[PDB]
């Protein structure tokens, strides 16, 4: 579950921490908000490996063309260059993003879907739990939100799919993009899935394990003398 | 058309010497003077913003320029040789380095990549030397401070202190007598523009001074909060008022 | 459900809003309505993503005609649009309408279905809705109507077409083309449904 | 995906 | 010295001595003008007539592009034949791509870029031509002439060759003389008399008049050439006029 | 049929109090064919290890390459490469024959030389990274050791306590699958001193 | 001078002196006319051996049914330039069911010649050749020089004392294009008007070669005993 | 799918006498149950003495008439206005029919 | 000494390939002038049309890069159509690949990196030409980046370029010395005008009719060219007062 | 065309010699001086940094001596820049060896390898060769501890004990003299040292104008160590000898 | 593989 939502001033971007192989949960707590530049983030949905990779790359290519222009890069910037790899692989490269951020332009939030269709919105939301989120985003959202209210609402949204989606679970990631100041980036900002103690201590008496052989490892380099 | 230049344009002469590098070094020597002074807790590159025109904008033009958040550079000799080769520079950190090992490269190892862009302009067909000496500062996790001289040639060689260009013998002579290894980086600073005096004709000021530090992490200047690891970029270029502060001092 | 109609002063473009992935609907306020210069839009069906890709690639191509040899043609746009579509048929699902302004052609309306052929038409309709329309269109549709007229043959049209059609909805968007300029309207739903 |  | 021997080097002039010595090739051909007349263009040149074993009227000079573009050239001819080669190349590619019909201009800049490309390199020879061409367009009529360095402008009238002087002369009196502007037909008599009154820096051997035109009301906006009677009242005009 | 199924294996990676443990079965097989119980699938470059399942050639192949990036690394860089940084170097390499994957399941286990924090990361084929703080899994009894791990382990444990721990973890996940066990090997992994004990477990 | 190391370099006078040194192997090159009338176009060669044991070098080489050259100069640039026209009529033949006309003929060689007088490394061709056809506006004949000129023509010659034959046949103009219906009495005209350009040798039956294309007459070639008719 | 062969149908018949030889064909050529054409040769003079015939897809054998058509044309420019034997011929059209091993001429051929 | 034909280093450090490029630049005998106001950037060039037989409107050394970029060629025509069709070719990919209008001053960076490159590489020769690219910046307002061939490029205040640029370039030195600001203090773009006319007629010595000037002005969202009638009306002011 | 510029690299003069490789070798015979020592026991090298200055980073400087893996070193001569380039092709090839065989690569294949790469840039490509000179010091478990050199011309030989760079007629001479075959490692250390203080142009040989390193199978029984000296080892190793 |  990844939503962006847009306020007065910026936009703000949450997403679950949940990566699953087939039935399994492969990762409890996995960062799923990427930065692409210090206020350009993007949220990533679809296979893991190809969300991670694709924003590196286009991160990489932003800092490169805002050192080669001296220009604090751009959304549109990203979301062009993001949206043109992925039509290149003809959505082979299972990446579905939310790509937000402010620049000199303003405060910005789009979706770029895997085979590189682009669309604008004052929500969104992408992955396994969207119709969870968009659900709560259709029901609570309004014109002109406060900066609290659309942390909340973002929030609502990524636990609407957390309890709802068996694809979507654990915490919460946030990060806040205003206008004029600088991104912070709020990890695990709620923690609603946390583990109660065990009944008992699985921690076995010494020598319960039967032992072959014992060997040093040699890990130095080959040494003086 | 094709470039049916695919021979060498540098070729040892009798004497064993190699005129396009000696030439493309005659050509740094004219340049401008550029300073570098490595401190105990940081390093600073200088350079005079020698302006062809009063009607062109000064602060348009960057001698200084950021490689990575950790390594500057400065150069003496042709500005658009040197232009290019911060485009290859930037692009070499993170092509051969930054997309492989997910960190930027140490000072050492871009130096390393510069060196050989430069040396392949000395052996490749159809084309002459870059005609530039490059000073490049950085600071990495393990190596620590550092700066590097790099010539035409492709040679690079680490230095506690050095100068290039125009007045880079008097310039050198006069580093070798206040240079220790107890320097802070204000001292350093204090001693770079001191240095820079003597090079210097006309104005002397933060408008006809380029100067930038690698230094402690500035947090400010990173544009994001949240990840306790990143700290922020050690390089900073010290603003015209910052500048005329210590000449005030001076 | 997308249209361009002709009418005496220039130009009208119209669109539904609705993108759907299967039965959800991704974006109910989706803008089909794209600019490739001041006075020549489409409209896109087929893939959003294709569609994009050949809009984008043809809002260049008219950038770099209007750099070297000045405002282009509607025809030469449509062209363009054909070119792409003709030679891609095998890897594109793009169904594009080109609608645009001159003065010496005032407006004019050309479609391009799948195959990549182009028709010169005095009004177009296209998408999954336009089925429902074709009958309705044929039936009410004059050449040389008012802009108040031209607007009602569109936002009438594209009712019908939403109605029927459950991969259309939303809003009504239209872009009027004309010699005064470039009118955007919108309408929703409770105007358009009580018609 | 997205497809009027 | 040495600056003269490489295509595409700078003398201490600032001069592509190269592209200069092309010009002396060009300045050595037969004479070629062209005239912008009310709604059209006129091209002529004159055929020297080395034998009378050459076949009259078969060893055509001026070459049409694509339909509405005529172009006539002084130098060495295969150079000529080459660079048309190229404008139907650029002129197919255009139509092809935007459907309408090249503007003049548009393919003006076509020649221009290719021709100055010949310049850039010490692995080509600049082209041994000047190129009188133009024709009807949408904007309507347009008359061009390009040089070696690939140097173009827009011009009322253009010469070039060995008689180029006496032309530039005559074209000056019909500027001077018709300010309100000339006729299609009137055009094709005067680039007769020109062609003439231009042979007398080639008096040695006696030649062929050669005559094409592009007329918004006469050909339709097509490049057609004057034949039979059309061009024998031009050479009744011309022949009446130097006598 | 499937490239991650035929030859088996598991491997197991903890984090203790000051240590890291890494552990894997000793078994190769073509599917229900025993072949060798001498294949380790735990490597070491420098103080970082790297244990590798899946397809028995690729294993082998990742071995040969990362040995000679690490190499290559060291001579250039004139120290040894951290578990942080090799994490990425095997996400690199992995994600560049992405339409043509190596058919694996990586585990890096270290500490860091020079802040001292342990250290354990998985990744997918493609290179995914899965950098927990508990533990990482992998092989064909993934589902296996997913279960033994989640129950038996604690954080904060004694070198010589997580060795149970990591151990009854890999031995009880093995016996529950076909394509897994003929032996197993543990690395207790310290600041500056690593020691491999070879396991007593049925071998059918 | 210093001008004349490349074909890519003009001289101070425009001069492109590498085409220049290329027209003067011609001019070196043994005789051949060209004539034709409205009906018929004949080929007249002056064959030139290396010795009395050797053979008598091959002039005329057929290109299609209706088309073919005389050469004078280098003969293995002759064969190039002449496989080139061969596949242009083929190509015609193939694709359009056409046969190529001979001034579109002159159009191609010309085009092929050009580009190797522009671009560095190449070199100018060493030949030149007088190509006759008959196509659907009658009789042809072509002069190509490797400058890329290409002329249209009633008569003409090429090769060493070719100003004899040419002198002639521009005298001779108005009788010899009226020979219509007549390829015997062409031909007579065409062996005159070599035999203008001969010194001290004269036309012997290994010696002479006469090629012949008209309205109801493929291009054929006569050698031996097939020319001793005309000496 | 698109099918890049069709069947035109029609018959051919070759038979050798001592002194001469016949090569004949029906002039019929069919598509599935219609009639193209009541009258479309498939037996053709080649030059030099040679009949040919390449019944089957119409497409491919007139594809091969016209390459061993030009294939005889280029043997007399090349080997001095040689006459091709009809074993040469036969050797030649091998080489031509072969050269597509791997997406085939759908045609029977008699010289 | 073939160290003077290709751009290859002379003994001094020098590349007289270059040295000779910057010499062509004069070759057309004509002088250009760019400065800016509070909402604009002008560019004025000295229009010079020798023969009768030219079709005046189409000599121009002015060119329309982008909708917002214009650029004022001192050099001969060929080098200067080079140039423009490159920077044209440019300006478009870059908004297709990155999805915003080039500026000026990257443009300028371009085309100067482009130009670095004939100096470095032996088989290219530089364009014999001094581009002067102009518009109003979304970002930094009214711009003035000029690029040689060397591949120097800067931002300027103000610039001239010519035979006579060092007479201009006093003339407006003086002007900015008495300002103390780094612009035209004027609303309109019509007074800028009328300024950098003024300005270069003071400078050259020379008076000016409507055929004589060649008018290029940058504003917000459009870089545009002025028609003769649009020069005459702005020549009637400036004689009025 | 272009041919008016090209030199011609890769020609034979009238007398049979290759120009740039002459010319190249002119250029090495210029460089610090740098000595191979072979002994039962291991190897040394030794080599001379050209006039240094007081302002050089000594301890994190490297211009002579290079690892090229854990077995084998070399010692430059001449271009530093067309060094590394050939440095890091000899790294590469090292580490493919050992990926093919899972053995490390002996000594004289690489060094082979290397040679035949600049013997390329003398018959082909039109290029400049490189103007480098290579020590080669080296152990493998077939020929035991070895010397090469290898030159711009790409030819190589084996060695006891040899010089490159400046004065290596001096330097050689003075080798041929001292050298034994019995010698062990403290011994060619002291050697190499007492040659480069007698060829040095310099008025004395201090810690800080040299680079030093020894492969001794002095490590921890059946095994090899590359020992690359940091500036204080070399100046009391200088003491030790009784130089300084 | 990894796959919110
Ligand atoms: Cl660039
Ligand atoms: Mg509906
Ligand atoms: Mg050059």
């Amino acid at each position: 579950t990844i939503v962006g939502v847009k306020f007065n001033n910026g936009v703000v971007i949450a997403a679950d921490t949940r990566s699953t192989q087939g039935p399994i949960v492969a990762d409890k707590n996995c960062a799923k908000l990427h930065r692409i530049s210090p206020k350009i983030w993007c949220a990533g949905a679809g296979t893991a490996a190809d969300t991670e990779a694709v924003t590196q790359l286009i991160g990489s290519n932003i800092e490169l063309h805002s050192l080669y222009t001296s220009r604090e890069p751009r959304v549109v910037s990203a979301l062009q260059m993001l949206k043109q790899h992925l039509f290149k692989y003809q959505g082979h490269i299972g990446a579905y993003l939310i790509v937000a951020g402010v620049d000199p332009t303003g405060s910005h939030l789009f979706s770029i879907h895997a085979h590189g269709s682009t669309d604008v919105g004052y929500y969104l939301s992408l992955g396994s739990g969207s119709l969870a989120a968009m659900a709560v985003l259709e029901s609570h959202w309004k014109q002109d939100l406060t900066k609290e209210e659309a942390i909340k609402l973002a929030s609502d949204a990524i636990q609407a799919g957390i309890w709802n989606d068996l694809g979507s679970g654990s915490n919460v990631d946030v990060c806040v993009m205003e206008i004029g100041k600088d991104a912070e980036y709020l990890r695990n900002y709620l923690t609603p899935n946390v583990r109660e103690e065990k009944q008992k201590s699985y921690k076995f008496p010494r020598g319960t394990t039967a032992v072959l052989k014992e060997s040093i490892v040699n890990i130095c380099d080959i040494q003086e003398e | 058309m094709t470039d049916r230049y695919s021979f060498s344009l540098t070729t040892f002469s009798p004497s064993g010497k190699l005129g396009q590098i000696d030439y493309a070094l005659t050509a740094v020597k004219q340049g401008v003077t550029s300073l570098g002074i490595k401190a105990t807790n940081g390093v600073v590159i200088a350079t005079e913003k020698k302006s062809s025109s009063p009607l062109a904008m000064s602060e348009t033009l960057s001698k200084v320029s950021l490689l990575t958040p950790d390594i500057g550079a400065v150069y003496s000799g042709m500005g658009p040789d040197y232009r290019v080769l911060v485009d290859k520079s930037r692009k070499v950190a993170h092509t051969s380095y930054k997309r492989i090992y997910g960190e930027y490269p140490p000072t050492k190892l871009l130096v390393s990549e510069v060196a050989k862009i430069m040396q392949e302009a000395t052996q490749s067909g159809g084309v002459r030397p870059f005609g530039v000496s490059l000073l490049i500062a950085g600071h990495d996790e393990f190596n620590g401070f550092s700066l590097y001289q790099v010539d035409p040639s492709g040679s690079y060689f680490p230095w506690k202190a050095t100068a290039i260009g125009k007045g880079s013998v008097a310039a050198k002579t006069f580093l070798e007598k206040r240079w220790n290894d107890e320097l802070e980086l204000e001292d350093a600073i204090h001693i770079a523009l001191l240095t820079l005096k003597e090079s210097v004709e006309g104005e002397f000021n933060g408008d006809t001074i380029e100067l930038a530090i690698i230094g402690d992490e500035n947090p400010d200047l990173l544009g994001y909060t949240g990840i306790p690891t990143d700290k922020g970029p050690r390089f900073r270029k010290l603003t015209s008022q910052e500048i005329n502060d210590r000449l005030e001092a001076l | 459900s997308i249209m361009a109609v002709t009418f005496k002063d220039g130009v009208i473009l119209g669109a539904d809003s609705r993108t759907t992935t299967g039965a959800y609907i991704a974006n109910r306020v989706t803008d089909k309505l794209t600019r490739v210069h001041d006075k020549i839009w489409c409209c896109r069906s087929g893939s959003a993503a294709d569609t994009q890709a050949i809009a984008d690639i043809v809002q260049y191509h008219l950038e770099l005609y209007t750099s070297q040899y000045g405002t282009p043609s509607t025809e030469t746009a449509a062209s363009v649009f054909k070119e792409l579509c003709y030679e891609n048929k095998d890897n594109l699902t793009a169904g594009i309408i080109v609608a645009g302004y001159d003065d010496k052609n005032k407006g004019e309306v050309y479609t391009i279905p799948l195959g990549g052929s182009v028709h010169k038409l005095p009004y177009a309709i296209a998408g999954s809705g336009s089925t429902f329309i074709y009958g309705y269109c044929d039936k009410n549709f004059r050449e040389n109507m008012s802009k108040e007229e031209t607007v009602d043959f569109i936002k009438h049209s594209l009712s019908q077409a939403i109605k029927w059609d459950g991969s259309s909805g939303g809003v009504i968007r239209m872009v009027v083309l004309t010699a005064a300029g470039v009118e955007r309207l919108i309408f929703y739903p409770d105007e358009y449904e009580q018609l | 995906x997205a497809y009027x | 010295t040495g600056y003269d021997l490489s295509n595409s080097v700078f003398s201490p002039d600032g001069r592509n001595f190269q592209v200069e010595y092309a010009v002396k090739a060009v300045e050595n051909g037969t004479t070629s003008i062209g005239i912008k007349c009310n709604d059209g263009v006129v091209f002529a040149v004159e055929k020297l007539i080395t034998s009378k074993l050459l076949v009259p009227q078969k060893n055509v000079k001026i070459q049409v592009v694509d339909r509405h573009i005529g172009c006539v050239y002084s130098g060495l001819i295969p150079d000529g034949r080459h660079l048309v080669n190229r404008g139907r190349e650029e002129a197919a590619s255009f139509k092809k791509l935007y459907k309408t019909p090249i503007p003049i201009p548009a393919f003006a800049d076509r020649l221009g870029q290719y021709v100055q490309a010949h310049t850039l390199y010490n692995s080509v020879r600049p082209f041994g031509v000047s190129t009188i061409f133009g024709g009807v367009d949408k904007n309507g009529a347009h008359l061009y002439m390009l040089e070696p360095s690939g140097s173009y402008w827009g011009y009322k009238g253009a010469a070039t060759g060995k008689g180029r002087q006496s032309a530039k002369a005559e074209l000056e009196k019909l500027v001077d003389h018709h300010p309100e502007g000339l006729s299609a037909r009137e055009a094709v008599k005067q680039a007769a008399k020109i062609i003439y009154l231009a042979h007398e820096d080639n008096k040695e051997k006696d030649f062929e008049l050669e005559i094409s035109w592009c007329s918004l009301s006469e050909t339709n906006g097509l490049h057609k050439f004057v034949k039979g009677d059309l061009l024998q009242e031009a050479i009744d005009f011309a022949q009446k006029e130097i006598n | 049929s499937d490239p991650s199924s035929i030859n088996g294996g598991i491997v197991v990676a903890m984090t203790g109090k000051d240590c890291v443990a890494i552990a894997c079965d000793l078994r190769l097989g073509s599917q229900s064919l025993g072949v060798s119980n001498k294949f380790e699938k735990i490597f070491h470059y420098g103080h970082v290890f790297l244990g590798i399942t899946g397809l028995a050639t690729d294993v082998t192949t990742l071995n040969e390459m990362f040995r000679y990036k690490t190499n290559l690394y060291k001579l250039k860089e004139e120290r040894a490469i951290e578990p942080e940084t090799f994490t990425q170097l095997v996400s690199s390499s992995l994600y560049e024959r992405r339409f043509g994957p190596y058919f694996v399941g990586p585990v890096v286990a270290g500490i860091n030389s020079k802040s001292g924090k342990p250290f354990i990361a998985g990744f997918d084929l493609i290179g995914c990274i899965d950098e927990a703080k508990d533990f990482i899994v992998s092989g064909t009894a993934s589902d296996q050791l997913f279960g033994m791990c989640e129950s038996l382990y604690e954080p904060n444990l004694e070198p010589e306590d997580l060795f149970e721990t990591i151990s009854q973890a890999l031995l009880n996940a093995a016996d529950r699958d076909a394509l897994s066990g003929w032996g197993a090997v543990v690395y207790i992994i310290k600041k500056d001193e690593v020691v491999k004990r070879y396991l007593k477990m049925r071998q059918d | 001078n210093n001008y004349d190391g490349d074909t890519v370099t003009f001289s101070p006078t425009g001069r492109l002196f590498q085409v220049e040194y290329a027209l003067e192997a011609i001019k070196q090159g043994s005789v051949t006319v060209g004539l034709r009338s409205n009906t018929h176009a004949v080929l007249v060669a002056l064959k030139r051996n290396a010795d009395e044991l050797s053979s008598y070098q091959k002039k005329i080489i057929k290109c299609d049914e209706h088309m073919g050259l005389s050469l004078a100069g280098l003969a293995p640039d002759a064969r190039v330039l002449s496989n080139y026209l061969r596949q242009q009529c083929n190509y015609s033949s193939l694709v359009f069911n056409r046969k190529l006309a001979v001034e579109r003929a002159g159009h191609l060689l010309c085009d092929k010649a050009q580009k190797n007088t522009q671009s560095y490394g190449g070199r100018p061709y060493g030949v030149g050749l007088l190509i006759i056809g008959y196509d659907k506006s009658g009789a042809h004949l072509l002069e190509f020089q490797p400058s890329g000129n290409v002329t249209e023509l009633y008569g003409t010659a090429i090769g060493a004392r070719s100003q004899g034959a040419k002198t002639y046949l521009e005298r001779t103009l108005d009788t010899f294009i009226k020979i219509d219906g007549n390829p015997d009495e062409l031909i007579k005209a065409g062996v005159e008007a070599i035999s203008q350009s001969l010194r001290d040798e004269s036309l012997t039956v290994d010696n002479l070669s006469i090629a012949i294309v008209g309205k109801d007459t493929p291009f054929t070639i006569y050698d031996g005993e097939a020319v001793a008719k005309y000496i | 799918q698109f099918n890049p062969y069709g069947d035109n149908g029609g018959t051919i018949l070759g038979i050798a006498g001592e002194d001469f030889a016949v090569l004949a064909g029906d002039t019929r050529n069919i598509t599935d149950y219609s009639i193209n054409s009541r009258y479309e040769p498939k037996v053709f003079d080649c030059g030099d003495n040679i009949v040919m015939s390449a019944n089957g897809f119409a497409a491919d054998g007139d594809a091969l008439v016209k390459r061993f058509k030009n294939s005889v044309k280029w043997y007399h420019f090349d080997h001095n206005d040689k006459k091709l034997s009809i074993n040469s011929a036969a050797r030649n059209i091998q080489h031509l029919l072969y050269g597509k091993r791997f997406f085939p001429y759908y045609v029977h051929t008699i010289i | 000494g073939y160290d003077r034909h290709i751009t290859i280093f002379s003994p001094e450090g020098r590349l007289y390939q270059v040295e000779y490029a910057f010499k062509a630049t004069n070759q057309t005998n004509i002088n250009s002038l760019a400065v800016r106001g509070k909402d604009c950037t002008v560019v004025i060039s000295q229009k010079k049309v020798p023969d009768k037989l030219l079709d005046p409107t189409t000599v121009s050394y002015i060119f329309c890069i982008s909708r917002t970029i214009g650029m004022v060629v001192n050099g001969p025509i060929p080098d200067a159509r080079n140039a423009a069709l490159r920077a044209k070719a440019e300006a478009a990919e870059f908004r297709y690949k990155y999805g915003y209008d080039m500026p000026c001053d990257v443009l300028a960076k371009r085309m100067a990196n482009l130009s670095q490159i004939y100096t470095q590489r032996a088989y290219m020769r530089p364009l014999g030409v001094i581009l002067t690219f102009v518009s109003v910046d979304e970002e930094l307002g009214p711009s003035i980046y000029k690029t040689d061939p060397a591949g120097y490029y800067v931002g300027y205040k103000a610039t001239a370029t010519g035979p006579k640029q060092q007479e201009i370039t006093t003339n407006l030195e003086n002007h900015f010395k008495k300002s103390k600001i780094d612009h035209i203090n004027e609303e309109s773009w019509e007074k800028v005008v009328e300024f950098a006319i003024t300005h270069m007629i003071d400078a050259l010595g020379t008076e000016f009719s409507k055929n004589d000037l060649e008018v290029g002005v940058a504003t917000k969202d459009k870089f545009f060219t002025l028609s003769a009638e649009n020069i005459e009306e702005r020549l009637v002011a400036i004689a009025e007062q | 065309g272009s041919r008016r510029y090209d030199s011609r690299t890769t020609i034979f003069s009238p007398e049979g010699r290759l120009y740039q490789v002459e010319y190249a070798l002119e250029s090495i015979s210029h460089a610090g001086t740098a000595i191979g020592i072979m002994a039962s026991d291991g190897i040394v090298l030794a080599a001379e940094r050209k006039v240094t200055s007081t302002l050089l980073e000594q301890d994190t400087s490297t211009e002579k001596l290079y690892k090229l893996n854990d077995k084998i070193a070399v010692a430059v001569a001449g271009l530093t820049a067309d060094a590394e380039i050939l440095i890091n092709t000899a790294r590469i090839h090292a580490q493919n060896y050992l990926k093919t065989y899972n053995e490390d690569i002996p000594v004289e294949i690489l060094v082979r390898r290397l040679s035949d790469i600049k013997q390329g840039y003398t018959q082909h490509g039109g290029l400049r060769p490189f103007g480098v000179s290579f020590i080669y010091a080296g152990y493998d478990d077939r020929y035991g501890y070895q010397l090469y050199t290898s030159n711009p011309s790409g030819n190589y030989t084996g060695w006891k004990a040899i010089s490159v760079g400046a004065n290596t007629s001096a330097a050689q001479t003075l080798l041929q003299m001292d050298y034994k075959d019995d010698m062990k490692v403290d011994d060619a250390i002291e050697l190499a040292l007492k040659t480069l203080s007698k060829t040095t142009d310099s008025s004395a040989l201090t810690y800080d104008r040299l680079e030093f390193a020894t492969i001794r199978k002095g490590a921890n029984d059946g095994e090899v160590y590359q020992k690359i000296f940091k500036p204080q080892e070399i100046k009391d190793i200088l003491v030790k000898t009784g130089i300084t």
